[PDB]
């Protein structure tokens, strides 16, 4: 894949939403499959021991 | 003298209709009571955000 980007074939891009994609996402009028995007967020602790 | 017009705005053809109403409120002939007026109501769809 590397090597295609290199000869043009493949070019990165960061695009936005439509406004009329945008509007009406996860229920409005009479749409049916447009689930929003998430995040959050993990928190885990680490243990340790000491020796003589 | 006598009689009070009303004019039709969506009238059919040429109709003129008479009608009596005595002053007491029960002598009419078609009685309109309301029981509560107008009541606003407001909220937001959480899947969507968009007022309603």
């Amino acid at each position: 894949i590397k090597k295609q980007m290199e000869a043009g074939a493949l070019v990165e891009i960061a695009e936005g939403m439509a406004t009329s994609i945008a509007e009406l996402q996860e229920g409005f009028n009479g749409s049916t499959d447009n689930p929003w995007n998430e995040m959050g967020f993990r928190i885990d602790k680490q243990v340790i021991e000491a020796k003589s | 003298g006598k009689y009070r017009v009303y004019i039709d705005q969506y009238a059919k053809q040429d109709y003129f209709t008479v009608g009596y109403k005595g002053p007491n409120e029960m002598d009419a002939g078609i009685y309109y009571a309301p029981y509560v007026a107008l009541t606003p109501l407001r909220g937001s769809d959480p899947k969507n955000f968009q007022p309603v």
